[PDB]
This record gives structure tokens, sequence and C-alpha cells, in this order.
């Protein structure tokens, strides 16, 4: 219905794949 | 390790649906990029391909639901996620004041191509708004997504 979840979760998947990059400090 | 629960699979299926806008059962770089850009990021095509490659077990260039599930188990398994939800909150909270307003929510949804009706927006806010101030704070957002 008004679940910002599927919307949030979804972005959470991609957002997580962007942070998964364990700090490319080097 | 812990086996995924049916409640978690259902939640993740709903999350997958947000990425798989054409409902073809796969998430492409185009689809991932669309979501990332909608969250303020500016990935390059090379970055997007690398992101998919990491979770693409069968090397077909896209992510299917089974691959997505493996990825979510990893996210939950490693430490316990959390950054995912913080970055999502920041996408919605356009002015950065710590609260998602109905206007901000509607703006995000409209950008995502979901032209919500007035009644639909009100329902999303009312249901997330545990404290009754008419807006959604971080704890309320977490509770809404955290899910059981
Ligand atoms: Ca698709
Ligand atoms: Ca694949
Ligand atoms: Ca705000
Ligand atoms: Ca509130």
């Amino acid at each position: 219905k008004r679940r910002w979840k599927k919307n949030f979760i979804a972005v959470s998947a991609a957002n997580r794949f962007k942070k998964i990059s364990s700090s490319g400090a080097l | 390790a812990d086996q995924l629960t049916e409640e978690q699979i259902a939640e993740f299926k709903e999350a997958f649906s947000l990425f798989d806008k054409d409902g073809d059962g796969t998430i492409t770089t185009k689809e991932l990029g669309t979501v990332m850009r909608s969250l303020g990021q500016n990935p390059t095509e090379a970055e997007l391909q690398d992101m998919i490659n990491e979770v693409d077990a069968d090397g077909n260039g896209t992510i299917d639901f089974p691959e997505f599930l493996t990825m979510m188990a990893r996210k939950m398994k490693d430490t316990d996620s959390e950054e995912e939800i913080r970055e999502a909150f920041r996408v919605f909270d356009k002015d950065g004041n710590g609260f998602i307003s109905a206007a901000e929510l509607r703006h995000v949804m409209t950008n995502l191509g979901e032209k919500l009706t007035d009644e639909e927006v009100d329902e999303m806010i009312r249901e997330a708004d545990i404290d009754g101030d008419g807006q959604v704070n971080y704890e309320e957002f977490v509770t809404m997504m955290t899910a059981k």
C-alpha cells in the first residue's frame, strides 16, 4: 500500500552495493 | 549461518520489485543505475557493471532474484547492514533536516515515476509516523523498513 519499504529496501540493495566497496583507500 | 526466513524472502521480493521496474525478473545495469542516480549517486557505466558482476553468480550480466537473495543474506550476515538504510533515509530527506516531510516523500515518489494520489501520500506518512508529528524521523523510517 504506502510501504516506503519496497522503495527504501530496493534502494538499500543498490546503496549497499555501492558501500560494499570496502574503502578503496589503497 | 542462519537460513533465510519466509518473512525475509517476502520482504526482499518486495525490495527486488523496486529495482526490476519492467518486471522481467532481472536487474540490469540500467535499472541499478536508475535507482542509484535517484539516490543522488553518480556512478559510471563501468562502476555499474562492476557492481552487478560482484553478485552475478552465473555471469549473464544481470541479477536474478536468487542472486539478489544471496546478496541480501550476505548484507545481513556481514556485520548487520545499516549503512544501506542510512543512505536511503538521506535520499528521501532532501533538505537534510532529519525529517522526511510529505512533500519530500511525494517529490521522491514522483521522480521515481510513481504519481501518488493525495490519499496515497497521506497514508504512507500516517503509517510511518509513530510519534504523530506529521513527518518521518530516522527511527520511524528504520522501523518501517526494518520489518519483521
Ligand atoms: Ca528488469
Ligand atoms: Ca545473473
Ligand atoms: Ca527534510
Ligand atoms: Ca514522526
